[PDB]
RNA sequence: UACCUGGUUGAUCCUGCCAGUAGCAUAUGCUUGUCUCAAAGAUUAAGCCAUGCAUGUCUAAGUACGCACGGCCGGUACAGUGAAACUGCGAAUGGCUCAUUAAAUCAGUUAUGGUUCCUUUGGUCGCUCGUACUUGGAUAACUGUGGUAAUUCU
RNA sequence: UGGUGACUCUAGAUAACCUCGGGCCGAUCGCACGCCGGCGGCGACGACCCAUUCGAACGUCUGCCCUAUCAACUUUCGAUGGUAGUCGCCGUGCCUACCAUGGUGACCACGGGUGACGGGGAAUCAGGGUUCGAUUCCGGAGAGGGAGCCUGAGAAACGGCUACCACAUCCAAGGAAGGCAGCAGGCGCGCAAAUUACCCACUCCCGACCCGGGGAGGUAGUGACGAAAAAUAACAAUACAGGACUCUUUCGAGGCCCUGUAAUUGGAAUGAGUCCACUUUAAAUCCUUUAACGAGGAUCCAUUGGAGGGCAAGUCUGGUGCCAGCAGCCGCGGUAAUUCCAGCUCCAAUAGCGUAUA
RNA sequence: CUCUCGGCCGAAGCGUUUACUUUGAAAAAA
């Protein structure tokens, strides 16, 4: 019930699609919220559904009154797809990275770079 | 080559006669008074004064009209005043050389607290701070040498997170309670 | 060195930049374009920097590739695109009109303009050649090079450009009693009336401005660009009035403005 | 902080050095709870080097007849994702080290009216009076037959 | 016609020239589909040549450490200048041909040395200096040593190539392949220096490219090079022990200040740690945020040098007896050692402190 | 210090030349 959502700067990109903001988050006896949490406070501000909206950066002061984060809020689900570094997506689990390393595809490209045409591919 | 910051500096400088009876008598009651913890603090506001002495002393040979005499004058004095070493009647440019010591050991977080009888001792004062009970405006701070500005010293407090002015006991009620 | 350079050390980048020590070895290093790169702005610092708009350099690729940014009317996608002294920035999506001026202290400062002003820009002509049948020639400091220009146009003059057709509607000769501004040099983002211009030969030309103020100085010419005719800028003016200021006074401005704000 | 003490003589004043005293870097001995920063195979051997990696690259817009996929509707020249290969571009930057090098390098200063310049930006691109509703041959991937102990061989 | 401080400039006119080891004039690609059998909108590559940008390359003026146990130097083989060329991207003894006999030097040439890459800078400093700058920015050089070229806008390139020298790998003995002064890591040298770690998220770079790649870079690990902040206790009572102000002729009294020591009591306060969860982040880590536990004696204990003088601090106590030994220097040690070896004490700096060396 | 043009003042001159001095502009960022 003690939690405070203020916003400092604020800004609209018509260019991003996105309403980009800073996030202040007053929260006096408790740890540092968490994400799944804020978001909810910051959605019911804005009108919009909570999927669309990102929030990242969040940093607690120094004896535990204040965080200071960013966030930002995409017009359609579809443009944070385009829009968003891929990461953030995957926080919400939208987004899959693939699991090879990087040792793998070095490995597997000085391979085939040893072979010529149709061979390339029968190498891994 | 890299993203990194390599400058820094030394706060302090070592004296050149090591052993001198006046020297550690003078330094030694400094470190008394106003609780400090090493020969080291002591050095430390003597530097960051000596500093303050050259700046001036290098001014005082240019003519008063010079534009950067006055400007970069009227800066430091400005900060001499806000940090409440110096007063608004003496802020002419000669008074500085007038200072000593004590007059930045005076205005530390951990005297301040003992002066404003936050803290009954000045080094339960230390502790206090050290402690995180002591906090000044809404923000809590850590250090005993936090140097306090002449108007941020009129909210100078117990920090409501603490057990004195904030309403929760600490481990040791919490035990004794729990025996009781 | 074997060949040309690509990259730029960010302590190396140009001063007025305004980049920090802490978050990259590099810095944008303009391609290749009509400014000279130690004197321009880069799109990237730009857009994402005095603007705000984008975090970081890949939010900005994703705004050159929905070919939003135009500069003098066309399409820039190239991200680190120069732009310089007297351009125009134009963002349709949000009816924004940059045109690019210095400050009164050095830098490029954003410069907000009338959909109408933005129509046109201002060029320094850096020298004239006929060429090909006896057909003369223009050459802008933008490197716009023009055919058939006005033969009362001389070295050092400015013309006024249409940005639609990339043709001369008008241009102001150079003279003393004219209004110029300091586009590189130490007095950089001055504004002033020409009082006199010495001669050299075999050097820098020497000119000497004066300001609203009355203050006086020197540069050498080819720093000079001639804005206006008479007292009145062709141009808008940037917010400040273009004259600079003793730092002292500058001081007090700032703490009037903090008992006057409250 | 514009600073000196001990040491020659039985004692004294000197010249005078030795020793002390404070920083600063490299090494090193002993010790070490907390946190923020952060240098780090330069000196001697620009001595030698296993192994792995450090430079590649495709849009809608240069070449697709790989069924590799699917793909639909199937005489549509070519629907579409697409390995490979040809082509284009890049590999001259960046990274490392300090052997050489003493008006040389280099710094400020100037010149190119004494030259070259991928690219980018703008200019030019029916100014010439004399099979085109489209031209010629080859080669790679691919198919196959191979060689050599050995290769990013052919 | 136009332009400069100045052209043998730019533009114009005339005669011709034009390289088969050829110069320009688009035999090309996409998306929309529309107009009166014809017409065309936007783009993508190309392209000779101007101009421009990034440059690059040669020149100008002034500036460098030590050395005379280097005083004359260069010129038959270019030294200095002249004239015509060749070569080059052009200016030039750059190179050839032919002439001239010059050019440099105590204002230090020429030669040698440098534990010499040059700067921006660093350490130290009253004023003046002295010393250092391999090292993150700028410039130069180099990729085992030399040399020589292909390719190209651009290399005399070394993660291209061709030799020779020095090294070293494979071999079926015919042959083949090498270049860590990139990152890691290994050997050797040495007084002397870190993980065969994770990443393209940031910073920028390259590419036909919004999409791919990057040991450039970023992030962790190791890190007492160095720099910043900063714990190891605070409080109260008593117990005294003491001391200063007040009262008393003194005895004594004081509820008034302080201080120590308390194998005195007392609960209050916290971080170190352990540790849920958040946050952090490309994924983690740390910091910060926070629940839960977590402080009374050898514990959750501080050490390094000193204790004759310089120089701060012992005429202690026991051992040694000109030995072992200390001692930077002056000195100490030969049976009462304020200097050794130790126990006690105290003294200096303090998460630091000694040694050696520039 | 002085004359030829332009709107009594600017461009044109020179005065022997330097050193010294003050002033301007140029002096990469760290
Ligand atoms: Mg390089
Ligand atoms: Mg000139
Ligand atoms: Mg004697
Ligand atoms: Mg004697
Ligand atoms: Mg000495
Ligand atoms: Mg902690
Ligand atoms: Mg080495
Ligand atoms: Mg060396
Ligand atoms: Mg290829
Ligand atoms: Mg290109
Ligand atoms: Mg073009
Ligand atoms: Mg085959
Ligand atoms: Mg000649
Ligand atoms: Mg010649
Ligand atoms: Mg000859
Ligand atoms: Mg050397
Ligand atoms: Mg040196
Ligand atoms: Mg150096
Ligand atoms: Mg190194
Ligand atoms: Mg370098
Ligand atoms: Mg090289
Ligand atoms: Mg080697
Ligand atoms: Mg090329
Ligand atoms: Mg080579
Ligand atoms: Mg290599
Ligand atoms: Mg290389
Ligand atoms: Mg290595
Ligand atoms: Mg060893
Ligand atoms: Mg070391
Ligand atoms: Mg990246
Ligand atoms: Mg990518
Ligand atoms: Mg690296
Ligand atoms: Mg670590
Ligand atoms: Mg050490
Ligand atoms: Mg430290
Ligand atoms: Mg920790
Ligand atoms: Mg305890
Ligand atoms: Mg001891
Ligand atoms: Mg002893
Ligand atoms: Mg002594
Ligand atoms: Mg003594
Ligand atoms: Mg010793
Ligand atoms: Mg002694
Ligand atoms: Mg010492
Ligand atoms: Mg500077």
């Amino acid at each position: 019930d003690t939690v405070t959502i203020r916003t400092r700067k604020f800004m609209t990109n018509r260019l991003l699609q996105r309403k980009q903001m800073v996030i202040d988050v007053l929260h006096p006896g408790k740890a540092t919220v968490p994400k799944t949490e804020i978001r909810e406070k910051l959605a019911k501000m804005y009108k919009t559904t909570p999927d669309v909206i990102f929030v990242f950066g969040f940093r607690t002061h120094f004896g535990g009154g204040k965080t200071t984060g960013f966030g930002m809020i995409y017009d359609s689900l579809d443009y944070a797809k385009k829009n968003e570094p891929k990461h953030r997506l995957a926080r919400h689990g939208l987004y899959e990275k693939k699991k090879t390393s990087r040792k793998q595809r070095k490995e597997r490209k000085n391979r085939m770079k040893k072979v010529r045409g149709t061979a390339k591919a029968n190498v891994g | 080559p890299v993203a990194r910051s390599w400058v820094c500096r030394k706060t302090y400088v070592t004296p050149r006669r090591p052993f001198e009876k006046s020297r550690l008598d003078q330094e030694l009651k400094l470190i008394g008074e106003y609780g400090l913890r090493n020969k080291r603090e002591v050095w430390r506001v003597k530097f960051t004064l000596a500093k303050i002495r050259k700046a001036a002393r290098e001014l005082l040979t240019l003519d008063e009209k010079d534009p950067r005499r006055l400007f970069e004058g009227n800066a430091l004095l400005r900060r001499l005043v806000r940090i409440g070493v110096l007063d608004e009647g003496k802020m002419k440019l000669d008074y500085i050389l007038g200072l000593k010591i004590e007059d930045f050991l005076e205005r530390r977080l951990q005297t301040q607290v003992f002066k404003l009888g936050l803290a009954k001792s000045i080094h339960h004062a230390r502790v206090l701070i050290r402690q995180r009970h002591i906090r000044v405006r809404k923000q809590v701070v850590n250090i005993p040498s936090f140097i306090v500005r002449l108007d941020s010293q009129k909210h100078i407090d117990f920090s409501l997170r603490s057990p004195y002015g904030g309403g929760r006991p600490g481990r040791v009620k919490r035990k004794n309670a729990k025996k009781g | 060195a074997r060949g040309p350079k690509k990259h730029l050390k960010r302590v190396a980048a140009p001063k007025h930049w305004m980049l920090d020590k802490l978050t990259g070895v590099f810095a944008p290093r303009p391609s290749t374009g009509p400014h000279k790169l130690r004197e321009c702005l880069p799109l990237i610092i730009f857009l994402r920097n005095r603007l705000k708009y984008a975090l970081t350099g890949d939010e900005v690729k994703k705004i050159c590739m929905q070919r939003f940014i135009k500069i003098d009317g066309k399409v820039r996608t190239d991200i680190t695109y120069p732009a310089g002294f007297m351009d125009v920035i134009s963002i349709d999506k949000t009816g924004e009109n940059f045109r690019l001026i210095y400050d009164t202290k050095g830098r490029f400062a954003v410069h907000r303009i009338t959909p109408e002003e933005a129509k046109y820009k201002l060029c320094k002509v850096r020298k004239i050649f006929v060429g090909t049948k006896g057909i003369p020639h223009l050459v802008t400091h933008d490197a716009r090079t023009i055919r058939y220009p006005d033969p009362l146009i001389k070295v050092n003059d400015t013309i006024q450009i249409d940005l639609e057709t990339g043709k001369i509607t008008d241009f102001i000769k150079f003279d003393t009693g004219n209004l110029c501004m300091v586009t590189g040099g130490a007095n950089l983002g001055r504004i002033g009336v020409i009082t006199n211009r010495e001669r050299h030969p075999g050097s820098f030309d020497v000119v000497h401005v004066k300001d609203a103020n009355g203050n006086s100085f020197a540069t050498r010419l080819s720093n000079i660009f001639v804005i206006g005719k008479g007292n009145k800028p062709w141009i808008s003016l940037p917010r400040g009035k273009g004259i600079r200021l003793t730092i002292a006074e500058e001081r007090d401005k700032r703490l009037a403005a903090k008992q006057s704000s409250g």
